[PDB]
């Protein structure tokens, strides 16, 4: 199993990016995906969640601003960011969720990509 | 059970039956201020009657819980608010007389008419008319005639029924276990119980008279400059040695000195900042103005305004179809309802007014979580200060250049920026001695140490030693000069303005220091400073739940009120005034009198 | 949200020692807490789920013990391939899972 | 599948008061939580213990759906381990809860210009609420040491107070319909679940 991220770069405030995560080695039609960002000091922070049947979940902070979508044609997960602020500078990881019953966890994270604003 | 828990169960029921009866009244008042019709008046009256009846019933009921047996410093404040008898201890035949006297004063002041000693078909009232003639006129005799005429007809028929007002209100004050009626008004500056933060009622009688001693130099130099610049306007009417006539201050009573700007301009060669033409060029409307002000507030750290604000609040005059009272007001109806009523026109003045009014909505929003009786400013001089600060920063050239209202060169020459500090000194500095004088006279006329026959011997004595104003013509005892003012005729505490002017600049200096501002204080724009917004929000959230001493300390770091920020804000102006007063005379003698 | 705190802030030990890190929650979370390793220069990796179960692949030297609010993660024998940051994260409240500030394990 | 009612709890024309709250014992069909994720944006979706994503496949013995209307700022009180006016006196949730909470605004439906006083909630009670048990009563709550013999007045108050919803209220004081789903297991064989 491998997960590869893409979309890193620099953007002016108020810009938009379309980050992508490609997963291989398993079935995309069953597991669910999460976007989690990491900043220095504040630690890891969950950013977005997408499941099997057209459901999307966001925190209170990034609400009405992110539009997570997935296409199973080539096993790729997309994340669109608009109206970026100075607090969105982080390293972003795409993780896979699974549960052995009632207990849920993130199995694999991948490599990650960098985002910065100026 | 215990008396400690017999008060909580009462206030918990009170806070739920008060919100509904307050919202109904507020909505009725808003509807009446949108349409002026006949049904709206009836609805407003019914809602107000229900609210007053509920308050009276709860005040009568709440007396069963003694103050000495309750100790939390949060329930105690609500009991203090609810247990005030007010004008109810007096006999039933005296409350009606007091209300009749109050209504008579209100009607007499509202229905003013001089009519001029001429053909009686030309009668001019106060607003407009008298206010216009005191604002944009240069004649000496005409101004003196209007000034004497207003206080001749109105003043004579207002003093005989002021003595009984004083006697009845003093009797009510004694009945409420207080010292005087002035001591009643110095009651919102009282805190007991919290060690190290106490502030007795009499201590105010020190602070106002301790912070005013060191404002004397700045106001003395400003007074000298104004007198020198009014010498040429009225050549043979003012002497350089001393005080100035009270009918030549651009206002009916001398509360503000703004209208003298056109007569005391530092340098008339170049104009002041006026973005009025830019509004027309770029096609500015009311909604754009309010969105820009909201962006300014967001840039500091404070939140947006609710979707209901943009849909339930009128921002433009409807026209001839409706009848609306065009007066900028910020409404906190309760239960998450915030509105702004203002007839907006494209002008810098309305641009800044959108900022003072939006400040009250933000300050109102800050303490929305507090109990009902504590949902107000920590004192009477904190709401109109978290509102006059934002206007100052909005007027800054840097903010106007950062939103696109001026050509992006606009050399910020010292030749021009000194034209802006003087204009603000003609409204902020020129009112403090007037307020101190009026409040002092009212306090010692309620005290009883100024006999009845010396009411007007001391009124014009204070205005010679504190302010630099002198009467144009003799005033005998039967007159009533203070009663001509709106606040003396009605029942309104008047010291709140002083205590405000001195708080707004303290808050401004604290915010600018927190914003890492380098340079003079008047060029300070608190935009793009999250720490300043957080520092302000730590105080805006408290409300009346905690003593105003702690609220002031949370932002300033000082225990009590101070004037040093005010003098720092006007430092370049004061230096220039010192520079240009070397050949003039500073200070005023007792009197030479305009009459001789 | 449910805050999560970790102790100690830093820990220093040699090879072969036993190191224990404690994680404290603000509300009762039952057995819903999981453990992650953040080897520098890479991505976090799952170590223990259900606050006691051993994930397939991680060495058995890691043990998670706890029930209720306060949990502990213990490494009986320390090895040079352990210099990293360890995080405890919750699973009782979803989908707003919150992590801890991490712990420093300096090998010396 | 038999479509045991989930479109009736969420689409009911009239809900219940806070101190009443209708309890529906739903276990009769195959669950179809797809419609749950639809039907307007949700002010909160805070399933506890079970991941919202991986519903639609888990065998539950008996589902309990509870519905009532509250105000916005109290929506955050429907959660285990919370102390407040609603939690201590109206609706209590155990600390070991396993279910979901769904709240959605209903200003258009459950508000009137004059005021909606048909919704009631309790404010005063001698003792707090044990988890998952109702109390409908109208006796005067004694607040002193003088029995009032069922007569309102000083130190004797009615326990129920009305809301009075109006359309112009803010987000925090607007009506909010709340459906809470509770899950449990029993020794009986599991039959109410999908293939
Ligand atoms: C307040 O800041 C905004 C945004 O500027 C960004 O944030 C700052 C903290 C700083 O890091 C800047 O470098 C960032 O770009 C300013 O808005 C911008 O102003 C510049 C002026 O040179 C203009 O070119 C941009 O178009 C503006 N961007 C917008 C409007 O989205 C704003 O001017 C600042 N307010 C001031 C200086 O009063
Ligand atoms: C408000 O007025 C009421 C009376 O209308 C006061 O209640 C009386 O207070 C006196 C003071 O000792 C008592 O002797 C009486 O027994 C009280 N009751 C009555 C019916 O007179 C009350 O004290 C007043 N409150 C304040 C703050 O002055
Ligand atoms: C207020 O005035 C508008 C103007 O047409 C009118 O339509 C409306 O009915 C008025 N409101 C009331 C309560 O009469
Ligand atoms: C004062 O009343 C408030 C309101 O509930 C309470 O939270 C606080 O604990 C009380 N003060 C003390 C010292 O108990
Ligand atoms: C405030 O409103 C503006 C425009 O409506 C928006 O861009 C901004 O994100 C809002 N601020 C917050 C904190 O939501
Ligand atoms: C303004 O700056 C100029 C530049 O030196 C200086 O000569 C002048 O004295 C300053 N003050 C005024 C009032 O012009
Ligand atoms: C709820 O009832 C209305 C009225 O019949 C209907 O239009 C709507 O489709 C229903 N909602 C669902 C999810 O079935
Ligand atoms: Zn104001």
């Amino acid at each position: 199993v491998q997960l590869v991220e893409s979309g890193g770069g620099l953007v002016q405030p108020g810009g938009s990016l379309r980050l992508s995560c490609a997963a291989s080695g398993f079935t995309f039609s069953s597991y669910d995906m999460h976007w989690v960002r990491q900043t220095t000091g504040k630690g890891l922070e969950w950013v977005s969640t997408i499941g099997t049947a057209g459901d999307t979940y966001y925190p209170d902070s990034v609400k009405g601003r992110f539009t997570i979508s997935r296409e199973d044609a080539k096993n790729s997960l997309y994340l669109q960011m608009n109206s970026l602020r100075a607090g969105d500078t982080a390293v972003y990881y795409c993780a896979r969720g699974d549960s052995s019953g009632y207990y849920y966890y993130f199995d694999y994270w991948g490599q990650g990509t960098l985002l910065t604003v100026s | 059970s215990t008396i400690e828990e017999q008060a909580k169960t009462f206030l918990d029921k009170f806070n739920h039956e008060a919100e509904d009866l307050f919202y109904q009244s507020s909505l009725a008042s808003w509807n009446y201020n949108t349409n002026i019709t006949e049904e709206n008046v009836q609805n407003m009256n019914n809602a107000g009657d229900k609210w007053s009846a509920f308050l009276k019933e709860q005040s009568t009921l709440a007396q069963m819980y003694p103050l000495q047996e309750i100790q939390n410093l949060t329930v105690k404040l609500q009991l203090q608010a609810l247990q005030q008898n007010g004008s109810s201890v007096l006999s039933e035949d005296k409350s009606k007389r007091l209300n009749t006297i109050l209504n008579t004063m209100s009607t007499i002041y509202s229905t003013g008419k001089v009519c001029n000693p001429d053909n009686p078909q030309e009668c001019l009232l106060l607003e407009p008319g008298l206010n216009e003639i005191m604002a944009n006129s240069l004649d000496y005799n005409e101004r003196l005639w209007a000034w004497e005429s207003w206080r001749s007809e109105v003043g004579k028929q207002l003093r005989p029924l002021y003595e009984e007002y004083v006697v009845l209100k003093n009797e009510m004050a004694r009945a409420n276990h207080y010292e005087d009626y002035g001591d009643y008004w110095r009651g919102d500056y009282e805190v007991n119980g919290v060690d190290g933060y106490d502030y007795s009622r009499g201590q105010l009688i020190e602070d106002v008279e301790h912070t005013f001693e060191e404002i004397k130099p700045l106001y003395e130099h400003l007074h000298a400059y104004v007198r020198a610049k009014l010498m040429n306007a009225y050549p043979s009417y003012i002497s350089p040695i001393g005080c100035l006539p009270a009918h030549l201050l651009g206002d009916m009573w001398g509360r503000f000195w703004t209208n003298l700007y056109s007569l005391t301009v530092p340098f008339g060669q170049k104009p002041n900042i006026d973005v009025t033409d830019a509004m027309v060029d770029q096609a500015w409307d009311a909604q754009r103005i309010f969105k820009e002000a909201e962006k300014f507030f967001v840039s500091v750290g404070l939140p947006n305004m609710t979707q209901g604000f943009w849909e339930n609040s009128m921002l433009t005059d409807p026209g001839n179809v409706q009848k609306a009272v065009c007066h900028p007001t910020a409404w906190d109806l309760g239960k998450g309802d915030f509105r702004i009523l203002m007839c907006t026109k494209v002008t810098m003045d309305d641009f800044l007014t959108a900022h003072h009014e939006m400040g009250h909505i933000q300050y109102d929003m800050a303490y929305a979580a507090q109990p009902f009786l504590l949902r107000n400013g920590a004192n009477e001089g904190f709401h109109e200060a978290v509102g006059e600060i934002m206007s100052l920063s909005a007027a800054t050239p840097k903010h106007l250049k950062s939103i696109g209202l001026l050509s992006p060169d606009f050399q910020e020459d010292n030749e021009t920026e000194i034209n802006f500090l003087l204009k603000q000194a003609l409204t902020i500095v020129g009112t403090l001695p007037f307020t101190y004088m009026l409040e002092k006279w009212r306090w010692m006329v309620f005290k009883g140490e100024i006999p009845k026959d010396q009411w007007m011997k001391k009124w014009w004595e204070m205005k010679r030693e504190i302010v630099g104003v002198v009467e144009p013509v003799p005033h005998d005892e039967t007159y009533c000069d203070p009663a001509s003012l709106f606040h003396v005729s009605n029942d309104y505490s008047f010291i709140r303005y002083y205590t405000r002017t001195l708080y707004q600049f303290q808050f401004q200096e604290a915010l600018c220091q927190a914003a890492k501002h380098e340079g003079p204080l008047h060029k300070c724009d608190i935009s793009n400073s999250t720490e300043a917004g957080q520092k302000l929000f730590n105080m805006l959230r408290l409300g009346k739940s905690e003593p105003w001493t702690l609220a002031l300390e949370n932002v300033v770091g000082a225990k009590n009120m101070n004037v040093r920020p005010l003098l720092n804000y006007f430092e370049p102006l004061f230096t220039w005034l010192k520079d240009q007063n070397k050949n003039s005379f500073v200070g005023w003698s007792t009197d030479w009198s305009p009459y001789a | 949200d449910i805050e999560m705190t970790q102790s100690p802030s830093s820990l220093s030990a040699a090879v072969g020692d036993r190191v224990t890190i404690t994680c404290r929650a603000s509300q009762s979370i039952g057995s819903y807490l999981n453990w992650y390793q953040q080897k520098p220069g890479k991505a976090p990796k799952l170590l223990i789920y259900a606050a006691s179960s051993l994930q397939s692949g991680v060495p058995s030297r890691f043990s998670g013990s706890g029930s209720g609010t306060d949990f502990t993660l213990t490494i009986s024998s320390l090895q040079p391939e352990d210099f990293a940051i360890y995080y405890c994260q919750q699973s009782y409240v979803s989908p707003t899972y919150t992590f801890g500030p991490g712990t420093k394990v300096d090998i010396k | 599948t038999n479509l045991c009612p989930f479109h009736e709890v969420f689409n009911a024309t009239t809900f219940a008061s806070v101190y009443a709250w209708n309890r529906k014992r739903i276990s009769n069909c195959v669950a179809d939580y797809s419609v749950i994720y639809n039907f307007a944006p949700f002010f909160a979706f805070k399933c506890y213990g079970v991941s919202p994503t991986k519903l639609n496949d888990l065998c539950f013995t008996n589902v309990y759906a509870d519905s009532f209307v509250i105000r916005g700022n109290e929506v955050s009180q429907i959660a285990p381990g919370q102390t407040g006016n609603i939690a201590d006196y109206n609706y209590k949730l155990p600390d070991d809860f396993t279910g979901c909470v769904i709240a959605w605004n209903s200003n258009k439906l459950d508000s009137k210009p004059s005021g909606n006083y048909n919704y009631l909630y309790r404010l005063f009670r001698k003792s707090k609420l044990k988890p998952f048990e109702r109390d409908i009563s109208t006796e005067i709550y004694q607040a002193g040491n003088k029995p009032c013999n069922g007569v309102a007045g000083p130190n004797c108050y009615s326990p129920l107070q009305s809301y009075g919803f109006r359309p112009t209220y803010g987000v925090g004081h607007q009506p909010y319909r709340v459906v809470v789903l509770s899950f449990e297991l029993l020794h009986a064989p599991a039959t109410v679940c999908g293939p």
